[PDB]
């Protein structure tokens, strides 16, 4: 039968998260090395931690290998599904499959920046947050008002103001499943 | 001596924190700290809690400075800020006040400020400085707990800073520090319930009053309730000038509800005080009308409707001036002054006029009454 | 069927970790680290043992490449360096087999390598590189815990790798990955017993056996004992290729020790092996002389000088061949081979010519058997 | 009376070490600040952290403060006598005090050099170490062999080898009532 007992379970959080997945088999003799399949495809370079456990009284008995794979600043790529390999003889053998994917708040990429613009003028503002999850909608706000109902209703990505008699700040808030995130307050200097 | 006919499992949680201790709204906990390099802002701790509205914990410096406040309303947590005039409240992220332990946590990563419940986020707000501010070749930076250093109506967006939650496994600015822990385990009345159920809690002990107006005129009270003992003040109206008990329901002994106008009865109904079941008292007064109800049932007056309205008409002129409106309990009157006059100890939610009464609403709750929690009945 | 008389308290302790667990010196554990980027080691553990020699813990690369070993001689705290065959080892500190627990770490702060006892360092070592090595765009660093990857005979300066100690609040460079923690709650046998008294104790199951030279030709055995069984083998010798058991001393009932040459008593003694207190059985043997004390009180023979000599001739006749000196109990022999053969249960130090037997340095200990370490005899 | 009741303790221990010192007052009424006395002067710029509790109903009823000064990495010069003071209206008032002693292993401050000599020439090296706690035996080493029987016995600060006829090695151990802390490992060649 297969040598595993425990197989990957999930991890799922925000970008930065640092998580830990882990598998663990019990072999019959100075046991193998484990490595780590993400996506079918062999992770070569990942930090990883095996612990082996000597059930009997030589080296040749029944051991406990448990094998964590163990990744710090959780980024996109890291996503997908993993599992655990070892090679038994020329045979080869595979864990259940653990999947770790990314989700958390809005991610800005495109924030109100400050402007200094001629009296009663026209200008835009821009405001671009990306997810997971998605779908993220925006909501701005003006000199700390909303411009909208709520998020997703009214201007978003850009707001187009026509002008100001006196200067102004705007805000941009970013929603999604997970919460919000607002970006910084931009200010409008009139002349 | 009257006894205890249901006890309830008063077991407190020597590891814990009650952030409604104190009804005056000062914080249950007041932190200074003076550091000698920046200092990044970290707060996280377990929390409990019913009340849907109150104040978390205030970190910052002077009022009109630069602070932060870390709030529950409608149920949820807001966050409001102050960095030097320009306001801000944000509010998202899961209920809270769903009875059930959780962990909070405010930090300033990076350039944002972000926030999370069970080391997940919710928030992340965006600031340009940082809370603890440089005063004399040294950082500062105060943190109250459980209510803030000024007046609500300084905040940014006023809320009742009064709330009745649990706090544990706190952690400030990094350190396990037993400093709070260890008077915690001192005065029980810092400790929390270890098992908390819903509704208000009243030990018998004090009361809480309102000035609400009545006025034709109105008096509908809805009172579902817990006994704890056969005798007791549910609700009542009094009119202070005179030590005058011009409406009042309550529990007596045999074993009964009744509803009253000063010394006078007007109907009573028998009730099972002692199987700790929640009851609903309920009583609808106005000129003709006088009925007390029990779980939708009636109870034979005592007057006459000839009686009844040398009462009602006195009531009613009662109601003409000021009258405070008292919840479990009278102060000082005369053992005559009506039927019942000791207090309630128990389990009890008031709806006065179609308004649910929140006792951190009222013009004075005595402390030892708890605003959104009650203890469990100890099954024996 | 033979019971225990005086049962021991066999209680362990779940959340420990025994490092004698296997006297064939293998680790009880091995860890392998493969990491991203450069990392300090650091391990530290809480350490309890009577042992005065052994091995806490293994960590670097290749037997000849660069790594560092933490070990235990004379009682003492011994450090072994390899950086690339340039040999090293320093000792310090304080005594560390008290039988009190305590805490140790070993870290690489700075460019130095740093140990400690209970938070406070006593040794600090310089060296010139780190424990973990670049192999193939990782850096790996393997760990050992109670033995070594290799053969003793390659250390630096060579040593007994066995070690009966305990170990517990364990972090294999930070992390309380309870891995280890599991497993040990599953297998009782890597568990040690929660109080550890001195001595060695044999649960009664296997034995123990050197190869010493008795050659004229004395045999003098000196064995404090705490039975815990009516009957059992203490010392004996034993010849192989006729399963023989030329000398033996035992337990028997009613009640006494029992000296003698294979199926032939020699001489007995009364003794109140069911009180738990330590006795010391002493034989003493040689061509003319044939003594067994018990606390100084000698025994009447069974023999007469001239029988005593028709043995002690045959005695000293399988001396002139090589000859097995077990201790606790005999390999598979025929039940008329000596007055008792089944195995001793309890606590006993055997003192053989004048040399203290070492259950470590045996050439075969039964692994149930714990070299330096008898739990204590529960009270009832 | 004094209003302390609780004083600070004592905390002795390497250079480095980050420890703390805590004292406790019960007021009446809006607490003082506490302030921390190091050899009887004032530490004006230092880590504390003040708990305040108020047992009262009110701000103006009995309060417990508790201070606790934090020495980050203890060097020398924080050693003294350390103690609270709070100021009751003009009056003032100090706590009991507590004493903070460096004391760890041997530091150095001169270890053997390498050098490159020429065969069968003499040559000097080195070897100085500070405590505390004082005094602190030298004790050198050759191709790692101790060149006397123990500690404070043998060339010391200074040792003076006559001549070399092939590459050889020296060590430096440095002993106290702490432990030992051995020096690098200098290689002199050989030409
Ligand atoms: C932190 O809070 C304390 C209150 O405990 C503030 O101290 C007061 O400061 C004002 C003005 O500096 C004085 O008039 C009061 O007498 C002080 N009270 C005490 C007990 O010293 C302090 O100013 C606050 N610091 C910050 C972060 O702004
Ligand atoms: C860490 O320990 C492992 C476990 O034995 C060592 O792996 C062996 O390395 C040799 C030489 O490269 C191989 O021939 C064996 O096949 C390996 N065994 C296994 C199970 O993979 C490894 O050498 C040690 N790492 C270092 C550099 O110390
Ligand atoms: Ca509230
Ligand atoms: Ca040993
Ligand atoms: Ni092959
Ligand atoms: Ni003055």
């Amino acid at each position: 039968e297969s040598p595993f007992v425990g197989n990957p379970g999930n991890i799922t959080g925000a970008r930065g998260l640092t998580g830990t997945l882990r598998c663990q088999l019990q072999v019959q003799g100075e046991p193998p090395e484990v490595h780590w399949l993400r996506d079918g495809q062999i992770l070569e370079l990942a930090d990883s931690t095996q612990t082996q456990v000597p059930l009997g009284e030589d080296e040749q008995d029944d051991w406990i290998v448990v094998s964590q794979l163990r990744i710090t600043s959780l980024q996109l790529s890291d996503t997908g599904q993993y599992q655990c390999l070892v090679f038994l003889g020329h045979q080869t053998f595979v864990s259940q499959p653990g999947y770790v994917g990314l989700e958390g708040l809005p991610y800005f990429l495109e924030e109100p920046e400050d402007r200094t613009v001629a009296a009663n003028t026209p200008f835009n503002l821009s405001c671009q947050a990306q997810g997971p999850p998605e779908p993220v909608d925006l909501l701005w706000l003006q000199d700390a008002v909303p411009l909208a109902t709520a998020p997703g209703h009214g201007p978003q990505r850009s707001l187009h103001v026509p002008g100001l008699n006196k200067t102004s700040s705007f805000s941009c808030e970013a929603h999604n499943a997970k919460g919000v995130t607002t970006s910084r307050t931009a200010t409008i200097t009139v002349l | 001596d009257i006894l205890p006919c249901v006890p309830f499992s008063v077991a407190k949680s020597v590891k814990s924190l009650y952030l409604g201790r104190m009804f005056s709204g000062t914080p249950v906990i007041r932190l200074r700290f003076k550091r000698l390099q920046p200092t990044r802002l970290v707060a996280e701790f377990d929390f409990r809690t019913f009340d849907p509205e109150g104040i978390l914990l205030f970190a910052g410096g002077h009022q009109d400075s630069t602070w932060i406040v870390l709030a529950l309303r409608a149920g949820r947590l807001e966050l409001q800020l102050r960095y030097n005039g320009v306001g801000r409240v944000t509010s998202s992220g899961p209920v809270i006040n769903h009875g059930m332990w959780q962990t909070i946590s405010v930090e300033e990563l990076a350039r944002n400020l972000v926030i999370k419940v069970n080391r997940d986020a919710v928030m992340k707000i965006a600031v340009a400085g940082d809370l603890f501010q440089p005063e004399r070749g040294l950082y500062h930076l105060n943190l109250t707990v459980g209510g803030i250093p000024f007046h609500e109506k300084d905040l940014v967006q006023p809320i009742n800073p009064r709330l009745d939650g649990c706090m544990r496994s706190w952690n400030w600015l990094n350190g396990e520090d037993t400093t709070i822990q260890e008077t915690v385990k001192v005065n029980t009345r810092m400790q929390c319930f270890s098992v908390t159920e819903r509704g208000s809690f009243y030990p018998g002990s004090g009361f809480a009053f309102y000035s609400l107006d009545y006025m034709t005129w109105e008096v509908e009270v809805v009172a579902h309730i817990r006994p704890a003992a056969d005798t007791g003040v549910l609700f009542a109206l009094w009119a202070p000038d005179l030590r005058a008990v011009p409406l009042s329901v309550a529990l007596v002994d045999k074993q009964l509800v009744v509803l009253a106008v000063e010394h006078t009865a007007l109907a009573l109904m028998e009730i099972k005080v002692c199987d700790g079941q929640e009851h609903v008292v309920t009583v609808s007064l106005r000129d003709g009308e006088a009925t007390l109800e029990v779980d939708g049932t009636r109870g034979q007056s005592e007057v006459s409707a000839a009686q009844l309205q040398e009462r009602l008409a006195v009531l009613e002129r009662h109601l003409r001036s000021p009258v405070l409106t008292f919840a479990g309990g009278l102060p000082d009157v005369p053992v005559t002054s009506a039927p019942v006059t000791a207090f309630y100890r128990g389990c009890m939610t008031l709806e006065v006029n179609r308004r649910l009464l929140d006792l951190d609403e009222a013009a004075y709750k005595h402390s030892d009454i708890t605003a959104h929690s009650c203890p469990p009945v100890e099954p024996a």
